[PDB]
RNA sequence: AGAAGGUGCGCCGGCUAGGGUGAAGGAUUUACUCCGUAAGCUCUGGCUGGUCGAAGAUACCAGGCCGCUGCGACUGUUUA
RNA sequence: UUACCACGGAGUGAUUCAUGACUGGGGUGAAGUCGUAACAAGGUAGCCGUAGGGGAACCUGCGGCUGGAUC
RNA sequence: AGUUGGUGGGGUAAAGGCCUACCAAGGCGACGAUCCGUAACUGGUCUGAGAGGAUGAUCAGUCACACUGGAACUGAGACACGGUCCAGACUCCUACGGGAGGCAGCAGUGGGGAAUAUUGGACAAUGGGCGAAAGCCUGAUCCAGCCAUGCCGCGUGUGUGAAGAAGGUCUUCGGAUUGUAAAGCACUUUAAGUUGGGAGGAAGGGCAGUAAGUUAAUACCUUGCUGUUUUGACGUUACCAACAGAAUAAGCACCGGCUAACUUCGUGCCAGCAGCCGCGGUAAUACGAAGGGUGCAAGCGUUAAUCGGAAUUACUGGGCGUAAAGCGCGCGUAGGUGGUUCAGCAAGUUGGAUGUGAAAUCCCCGGGCUCAACCUGGGAACUGCAUCCAAAACUACUGAGCUAGAGUACGGUAGAGGGUGGUGGAAUUUCCUGUGUAGCGGUGAAAUGCGUAGAUAUAGGAAGGAACACCAGUGGCGAAGGCGACCACCUGGACUGAUACUGACACUGAGGUGCGAAAGCGUGGGGAGCAAACAGGAUUAGAUACCCUGGUAGUCCACGCCGUAAACGAUGUCGACUAGCCGUUGGGAUCGAUCUUAGUGGCGCAGCUAACGCGAUAAGUCGACCGCCUGGGGAGUACGGC
């Protein structure tokens, strides 16, 4: 582009949207479980995903993700979510928080166990 | 349609220094005339010489010393469509001083280091290295 | 499409602007002629007050309007 | 008593959000059904514009290109 | 439409359509008015080598607001944050007649949220209001409370200690590792704990005397000094000393590559992991544990967000033949840019001086808290703006020039350049007529179809429509699309030679304006051949195709519309330079040869390119202007305008 090309019509920045609409610049977001199922990853994995739709606060329904081995979610659970996509799963770009407010984390876990909400086993 | 006669001049000089040539000539004006005269004090050309009879030729001789022509980057800084102007701070150092940048000045058209000399910024012609 | 809807309108004063007709005068083609005319008569307006009543297009006269659809393009014709 | 004026009324438009019986395409999916259109001269050389036709990929006419093999 | 200007008058502390009555028809706008969305601004902050990008918490300056909408009064100052009046929404009291309220002041509550604290102390210090002075008030302020929220500092011990203890883990069963790590032995008491000392934040106020000045006066009063008395929320201050003892005080993430750190045991496309590549289906250094190790450390990880890396919006500092990307082609408006001499001017440009650019912050040299964070002195900086002085190379402006760009006048050359009429020959088809008789046609092979109602072939005549063999060429002309029979008429441009003339009149070009293959559309003609649609026959598993026999729109003409193409050299226009060789179409010169122009082709040195390849008809070296690109799909699609 010539200089009075640009004069004429300067460059432009493209701006990047969040890949979290929901949780609209939060950290986390509480909402409540209006379903718990599970799900079949993409092609070349083979595995029985456990996901949980959830109504948020904002007005938003989402879908996350509860990691570990084991969970306690049901109906009208309260639930905080936070960022995070799995790749597996199409349209999945939550996580649920381990032990934060009606999960209650998993048990048995002994190495890196707090990235699922587990007390020192003492 | 030559509406930059002094970028005809550099280019005509560079492009038949590549070419191996001996003399360059050219239509002449008082501003080509200052700058073949600040190139032939800094030795990078042989002579240079003005026509007479209404219409002048400028015709310019050329330095090889080695293998390898003795101007190797010349470049036209302020052009009709950007019109560069600089200040004695400002002075642009080619090489960090080895080569010689032309600068326009009220004083005269000379070097960037007359320039500091005189203490008078002006408008940056080219670079010669 | 007069879509829909709205505002003013009586009477008495003050100031003010135009048109038609038309004495006297002037011209020459001297007469069933041309120009032009004060008053009078007549027709259009403008902005400013005041005043009465419950109500001033006061009586007679004098369109109700709008939104979706079927049929037939329309004005016309037909079982006295 | 007049002038200015907030609230509030009446009529008719513009614009912008959410929602709507029912509909049109798109994307993503898994060992589904029908064909084989392209890639080799892909077995009728392929594409481009336009028109008609057909379960579908597509076929045919008219003009154009080589980003077409043998020679 | 008080909209823009003028006059007279009113009004204000003051200029002014601020207001009013007349007069005029003006004012703003592609240098973006009006309208829609969003948002207090700045000093600054964070990132970045810088240029930039993002952003206005805390602190400071300005602005606006005080339940919602109006209005004024008092006042030096208000359209008034704990004032008045009017109206509204929402709460509440009531003895039922009748009134009150405004935490976006400090604490505090409910609510919303992922999320943000005490109904604390004192006016001792600095300020503010009143008073003359004591003094009174002050949720400003100074201090405390809570919270790893951040930055900084310090602890959780130190030395010796090999049977290389016991246990755990691994193993080739020898051993290795945890590991001087532990135990044992000997030291020290920071911080916390207890006790005793102990500044600085303090200036002043009261009383008495003394000395000056005040007048008219040793009085009252103001001021100096002396002596006495009196003041602290913080506060059990900072700090200092003594006492006992190692006692009171380590966790989090990771270990396949990117990326420092590896082996076992469970599980078997499960359970699971995951920032990107990707691991898991019977020996998993990637899942879950255990031993070992690596990073940080009162913190460690995850999530959200900004900049960087990203030269990935490229001014610095990118591209467009084939990866995204040159408008189908011209003409031209605003704008951008401008061949060459003088002379002037001083807007741009350069240098200097002066004023300003708040403080704080960032940077340098210092000074204090035991260090640091923190506080603080001076400087530097604040790259900007404004006014004067000086210079004249370049750009701009003004006057006069010049002929190298552009154009005009005069003879010739070539050409499917365009338009309107007329006329030719070959051939196909159809109709009529003669001879003649059993096939014709078509295919890979067939069949449909045409034939004894006499076909095909053959001879003569007639009608009509369309295209223009041979010339014909890497040939020509045209802005592109495109343009081939011959002749006449009208008409544009280009090449070519000399002289004369004008004297920069030029290039490009957002918008706009036209021309623009084929197919298609409208009205009216025409219709031989060909031929979408369509019918029939074949092929085939099927054949809505390829093949065959027919065949309508259309193809042709006139006028109008439509605006598209692999509209391509996939290469914008204009100008200037850079080794050569072989053709060819027009035209010139000099003596078949040599030179020189304007096109059209084939190779090729430098140079360029990722490579292919381009290479005087650049995709090389450079200038001027315009158009366009920013991962693939969705999609050149939806909505809106035209
Ligand atoms: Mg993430
Ligand atoms: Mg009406
Ligand atoms: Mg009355
Ligand atoms: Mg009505
Ligand atoms: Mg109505
Ligand atoms: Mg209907
Ligand atoms: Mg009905
Ligand atoms: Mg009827
Ligand atoms: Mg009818
Ligand atoms: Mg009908
Ligand atoms: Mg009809
Ligand atoms: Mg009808
Ligand atoms: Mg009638
Ligand atoms: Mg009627
Ligand atoms: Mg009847
Ligand atoms: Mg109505
Ligand atoms: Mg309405
Ligand atoms: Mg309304
Ligand atoms: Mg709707
Ligand atoms: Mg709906
Ligand atoms: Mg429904
Ligand atoms: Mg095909
Ligand atoms: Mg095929
Ligand atoms: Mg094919
Ligand atoms: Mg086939
Ligand atoms: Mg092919
Ligand atoms: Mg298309
Ligand atoms: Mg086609
Ligand atoms: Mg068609
Ligand atoms: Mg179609
Ligand atoms: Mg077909
Ligand atoms: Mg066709
Ligand atoms: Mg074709
Ligand atoms: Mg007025
Ligand atoms: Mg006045
Ligand atoms: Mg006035
Ligand atoms: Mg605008
Ligand atoms: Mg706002
Ligand atoms: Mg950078
Ligand atoms: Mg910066
Ligand atoms: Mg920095
Ligand atoms: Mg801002
Ligand atoms: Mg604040
Ligand atoms: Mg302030
Ligand atoms: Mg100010
Ligand atoms: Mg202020
Ligand atoms: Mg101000
Ligand atoms: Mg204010
Ligand atoms: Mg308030
Ligand atoms: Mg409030
Ligand atoms: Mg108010
Ligand atoms: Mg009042
Ligand atoms: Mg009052
Ligand atoms: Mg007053
Ligand atoms: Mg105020
Ligand atoms: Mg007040
Ligand atoms: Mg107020
Ligand atoms: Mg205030
Ligand atoms: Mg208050
Ligand atoms: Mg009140
Ligand atoms: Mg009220
Ligand atoms: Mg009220
Ligand atoms: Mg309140
Ligand atoms: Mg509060
Ligand atoms: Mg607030
Ligand atoms: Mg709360
Ligand atoms: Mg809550
Ligand atoms: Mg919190
Ligand atoms: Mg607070
Ligand atoms: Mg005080
Ligand atoms: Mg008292
Ligand atoms: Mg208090
Ligand atoms: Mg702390
Ligand atoms: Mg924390
Ligand atoms: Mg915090
Ligand atoms: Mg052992
Ligand atoms: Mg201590
Ligand atoms: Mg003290
Ligand atoms: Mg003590
Ligand atoms: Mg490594
Ligand atoms: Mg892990
Ligand atoms: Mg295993
Ligand atoms: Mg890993
Ligand atoms: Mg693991
Ligand atoms: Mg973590
Ligand atoms: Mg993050
Ligand atoms: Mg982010
Ligand atoms: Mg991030
Ligand atoms: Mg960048
Ligand atoms: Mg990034
Ligand atoms: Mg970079
Ligand atoms: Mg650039
Ligand atoms: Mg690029
Ligand atoms: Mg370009
Ligand atoms: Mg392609
Ligand atoms: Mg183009
Ligand atoms: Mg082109
Ligand atoms: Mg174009
Ligand atoms: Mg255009
Ligand atoms: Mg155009
Ligand atoms: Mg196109
Ligand atoms: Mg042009
Ligand atoms: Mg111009
Ligand atoms: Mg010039
Ligand atoms: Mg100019
Ligand atoms: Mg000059
Ligand atoms: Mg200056
Ligand atoms: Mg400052
Ligand atoms: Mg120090
Ligand atoms: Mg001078
Ligand atoms: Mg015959
Ligand atoms: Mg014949
Ligand atoms: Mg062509
Ligand atoms: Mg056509
Ligand atoms: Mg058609
Ligand atoms: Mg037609
Ligand atoms: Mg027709
Ligand atoms: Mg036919
Ligand atoms: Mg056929
Ligand atoms: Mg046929
Ligand atoms: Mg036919
Ligand atoms: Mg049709
Ligand atoms: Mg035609
Ligand atoms: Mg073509
Ligand atoms: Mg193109
Ligand atoms: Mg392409
Ligand atoms: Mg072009
Ligand atoms: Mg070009
Ligand atoms: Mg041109
Ligand atoms: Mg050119
Ligand atoms: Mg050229
Ligand atoms: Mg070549
Ligand atoms: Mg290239
Ligand atoms: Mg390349
Ligand atoms: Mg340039
Ligand atoms: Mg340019
Ligand atoms: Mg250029
Ligand atoms: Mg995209
Ligand atoms: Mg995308
Ligand atoms: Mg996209
Ligand atoms: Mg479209
Ligand atoms: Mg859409
Ligand atoms: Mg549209």
């Amino acid at each position: 582009a010539t200089i009075n090309q640009l004069v004429r019509k300067p460059r432009k920045r493209m701006v990047d949207k969040s890949d979290v609409p929901a949780l609209q610049n939060c950290p986390q977001r509480r909402g409540v479980c209006t379903r718990v199922y599970t799900t079949t990853p993409k092609k070349p994995n083979s595995a029985l995903r456990k996901v949980c739709r959830v109504r948020l606060t904002n007005g938003f329904e989402v879908s996350s993700y509860i990691g570990g081995e084991g969970h306690n979610l049901q109906e009208h659970s309260v639930v905080l979510i936070r960022g995070g996509r799995v790749k597996d799963l199409p349209g999945v770009r939550y996580h649920t928080v381990r032990g934060s407010l009606d999960t209650s984390g998993v048990k048995d876990r002994k190495q890196g166990r707090s990235k699922y909400g587990a007390k020192r086993p003492k | 349609s030559m509406q930059d006669p002094l970028a005809d001049m550099l280019t005509r000089i560079r492009n038949a220094q590549m070419a191996e040539k001996t003399v360059v000539s050219m239509p002449s004006s008082k501003l080509k005339a200052a700058v073949a005269k600040v190139l032939k004090d800094e030795g990078y050309i042989a002579d240079f010489q003005i026509s007479s009879e209404v219409k002048p030729q400028l015709s310019i001789e050329l330095k090889y010393f080695e293998g390898k022509p003795v101007i190797e980057e010349v470049k036209r800084i302020s052009r009709p469509g950007l019109r560069q102007y600089k200040s004695v701070e400002q002075l642009p150092k080619v090489r960090g001083g080895l080569g010689v940048s032309i600068v326009s000045t009220n004083k005269g058209v000379m070097t960037d280091r007359a320039a500091r000399a005189a203490g008078v910024g002006g408008e940056v012609l080219c670079t010669v290295f």
